């Protein structure tokens, strides 16, 4: 896997 | 739980981490992932027509503190996920503190990885700077200003799910119990929004597998994400196998890893043997540590699962700190 705000 | 305090659930195999917020009035529970990588708090709601049945879902009309907004938003994460809906405004109560008037997101579509995961959506804890709408003030923002938290910080413990998971979130504080030694500050870099640091170096036993290189802490990003020369630096010292995916096949038996250690501001700070296997299915293990196409890591739970960090939005820097363990 999870990888969150590019 | 003490002020400000929010007790985590570990998903899975240390996959991420989320705790309960309370929004509305009267008020319903929302299980949402605490993301120091975006700054946007969106949550599934009856506006939603692709939501997981399993999501708790925010209903304007049963909340007597809802109040509409023209305004509508989309983000997209970098795993490839994304969501998109309208603005609002709402109270917010966050570990006891209840935020007045906080601009909450609500969904109208998600990706399906948001639908059948075990989140309702998302707690942004990166700069404002990023936030998708312009104007929009952040949970920390908010508590800052309407004076809920005295120091502009939040101490963060992820634990293991191989110790019996859990995890704690404190607003305006930090436990001393989590952490052994002394903290270590650390400058960030904010100019980008995110939670920026420079790691030193990087080795593994006697070898330097790395010199200094940027970094962002993002506790919302499941793995160590390195640039690839680093990347492909630190496999060689493990006997990892590339499965072309951005990820490594590594051996299951750590029993004869070395740990990695981060070398910040001159203090050590390690990824202990046994989180250098992220997963193991049938087995085959996956490695804690990652690759992607960026100038910059993504210092993700597999470091953060191992160092106690204190975030302070003010100044801003942060305090690290060996997890007690």
């Amino acid at each position: 896997x999870v990888v969150x705000a590019x | 739980a003490g002020v400000g305090t929010v007790p985590m659930t570990d998903y899975g195999n240390d996959i991420e981490y989320y705790g309960q917020v309370t929004i509305g009035t009267p008020g319903k529970k929302f299980n949402l992932d605490f993301d120091t990588g975006s700054s946007d708090l969106w949550i599934a709601s009856t506006l939603c027509t692709n939501c997981g049945s399993g999501q708790t879902k925010y209903d304007p009309n049963q909340s007597s503190t809802y109040q509409a907004d023209g305004r509508t938003w989309s983000i997209s994460y970098g795993d490839g996920s994304s969501a998109s809906g309208i603005l609002a405004k709402d109270n917010v109560n966050l570990g006891g503190l209840l935020i007045k008037g906080q601009t909450i997101e609500l969904a109208k579509r998600e990706a399906a990885s948001f639908a059948s995961g075990p989140n309702d959506g998302l707690l942004g804890l990166g700069f404002d700077t990023i936030t998708t709408v312009r104007g929009v003030k952040t949970p920390m923002d908010n508590l800052i200003s309407q004076g809920l938290i005295s120091r502009p910080i939040f101490g963060v413990y992820l634990g293991k799910a191989k110790n019996g998971g859990g995890g704690e979130y404190i607003f305006g504080g930090y436990d001393s119990t989590k952490f052994k030694g002394s903290l270590t500050t650390v400058p960030i870099d904010n100019s980008r929004g995110w939670w920026g640091i420079t790691v030193d170096r990087a080795t593994v036993g006697t070898s330097t597998v790395a010199s200094s290189f940027d970094g962002i802490l993002d506790t919302g990003t499941t793995l160590l994400i390195l640039p690839n020369n680093i990347a492909a630096s630190v496999a060689r010292a493990y006997g990892a196998s590339d499965n072309g995916d951005g990820t490594y096949t590594i051996s299951c038996d750590t029993s004869a890893f070395k740990p990695l250690v981060f070398s910040i501001n001159g203090a050590s700070f390690q990824v202990s043997p046994d989180s250098l296997v992220f997963e193991e299915f049938q087995g085959q293990c996956i490695a804690g540590f990652g690759y992607g196409n960026w100038g910059f890591a993504i210092i993700g739970d597999t470091f953060l699962k191992n160092n106690y960090v204190v975030f302070n939005q003010g100044v801003p820097e942060v305090q690290i700190a060996p997890v007690a363990e």
